[PDB]
């Protein structure tokens, strides 16, 4: 139980790539180790636990972790990252085999997965405001994961970071970002002037 | 086998004394209060190993606790500071059973210096571009929630009355409508994407739903507008032809 560290607060991997999250502990007494995951809108849930029973410990959702005494580590691996793996992961140590006594948690690693966009044609579109408030929004969509969106300088204008959505029945993922304003001179054709692609439709 | 916390969200004015409340149904001996903060993981405030027992955790400073009944473990902030703003997490365990820790679902607490600053969101739905339909045979509706403080919202999409997970992006972080102010009001976007077939059929209903968590019945209110209470705000649109 005495202490725990999670080196790397943020990890980003490609859909398909090795996931590795670090956990390292000190303990005056024999440690019992624990990996917890916290999916988006959900609570803490146990992935796996090390009792003094075996070294390589298989857990839920295709995670594994090897307990190494000689390196004071219990690293969490999975060979192939899925989009559904995006979450925060928390390592923990206790003095009880079961986890009955106080768990001391580490600082957490947010895991993000970068989607493999299959066949990209980027585009900027204007979306009809559903009422009479002629503040349209503009939608940058279908860009490759390479592309990054950048904030505005002129802040009567609001842009949001890139986002990923999966339409599971069509086996289709696509990135999007949204720009909008109340300014009547705000053209969609010229929001998003940052790290764009030459071949975007309009 | 559950641990419920009394409130799932809460707003409080700086200096107000706050009672977070944790309840379990499992006859558990051990109850724990943690906070969770971006970058510092989870940190143990107080814990209790029997009825009428407490022990200070790693960060007890500013908090107090009561284990009165075996079922209940009350966390008390004497005087809300804005660094008491956090997600609070309750947990319980049995001494002998080997099943580990059961966790509650969290209480987000935001402490501010004035309760007239809390606005519920307005929800506009923007409808797909003719041009995307044409180029892609997809239809992306966008929903904007603007005009909320504090950052306490739960955005959702409903297609003909069933909540859909398929084809949705919500922003993980909102942006500040006025990021010059300290406590500026917030905006958040979400997206829903379907086949043009689905969207070009006038018997398909699409609704953008936004729950906000502000104030309870208890709180002092007599200002201009309606009370900024927990409310679901929706926007709707029908599929086209």
């Amino acid at each position: 139980m005495q202490s725990v560290t999670q080196l790397g607060s943020h990890v980003s991997v490609s859909e398909g790539a090795l996931v590795l999250l670090r956990c390292n502990y000190s303990s005056s007494v024999p440690p019992y180790l624990f990996w917890y995951v916290q999916y988006p809108n959900q609570g803490l849930q146990l992935l796996l636990k090390y009792t003094s029973a075996a070294t390589l410990v298989k857990g839920i959702n295709g995670f594994e972790a090897e307990f190494k005494k000689s390196e004071t580590s219990f690293h969490l691996t999975k060979p192939s990252a899925h989009m559904s793996d995006a979450a925060e992961y928390f390592c923990a140590v206790s003095e009880s085999p079961f986890g009955n006594e106080k768990l001391t948690f580490g600082t957490g690693t947010r895991l993000t997965i970068i989607p493999n966009i299959q066949n990209p044609d980027p585009a900027v579109y204007q979306l009809r405001d559903s009422k009479s408030s002629d503040k349209s929004v503009c939608l940058f969509t279908d860009f490759d994961s390479q592309t990054n969106v950048s904030q505005s300088k002129d802040s009567d204008v609001y842009i949001t970071d890139k986002c990923v959505l999966d339409m599971r029945s069509m086996d289709f993922k696509s990135n999007s970002a949204v720009a909008w304003s109340n300014k009547s001179d705000f053209a969609c054709a010229n929001a998003f002037n940052n790290s764009i692609i030459p071949e975007d439709t309009f | 086998v559950k641990v419920t916390q009394s409130s799932r969200y809460l707003v409080k004015r700086t200096g107000e004394k706050v009672f977070l409340e944790c309840v379990q149904d499992m006859d558990h001996e051990n109850m724990f209060w943690y906070r969770q903060d971006p970058g510092l993981g989870l940190r143990l405030i107080y814990f209790s190993y029997d009825v009428k027992m407490k022990e200070k955790g790693d960060i007890p400073e500013g908090y107090s606790v009561s284990r009165e009944k075996k079922e209940r473990f009350s966390l008390i902030l004497e005087s809300a500071s804005t660094n008491q703003t956090s997600m609070y997490l309750c947990a319980s365990s049995s001494t002998g059973l080997p099943y580990g820790y059961t966790f509650g679902s969290g209480t987000r607490l935001t402490v501010v210096e004035d309760l007239n600053k809390v606005f519920p969101p307005e929800v506009a739905v923007f409808e797909p571009s003719e041009a995307e339909i044409s180029h892609t045979q997809k239809a992306t509706l966008v929903c904007l929630a603007t005009g909320f403080f504090p950052d306490h919202v739960e955005l959702s999409w409903w297609v003909n009355g069933k909540e859909v997970h398929s084809g949705v992006c919500t922003d993980p972080q909102p942006l500040k409508e006025q990021p010059a102010l300290n406590d500026s009001r917030y905006s958040l976007s979400s997206r829903l994407r379907v086949s043009a077939t689905f969207w070009q059929n006038p018997r398909n209903h699409f609704r953008c739903q936004v729950q906000f968590y502000g104030l309870s019945e208890n709180d002092e209110w007599t200002q201009d507008r309606a009370k900024p209470v927990t409310q679901i705000v929706s926007a709707e649109a029908w599929g086209r032809a």
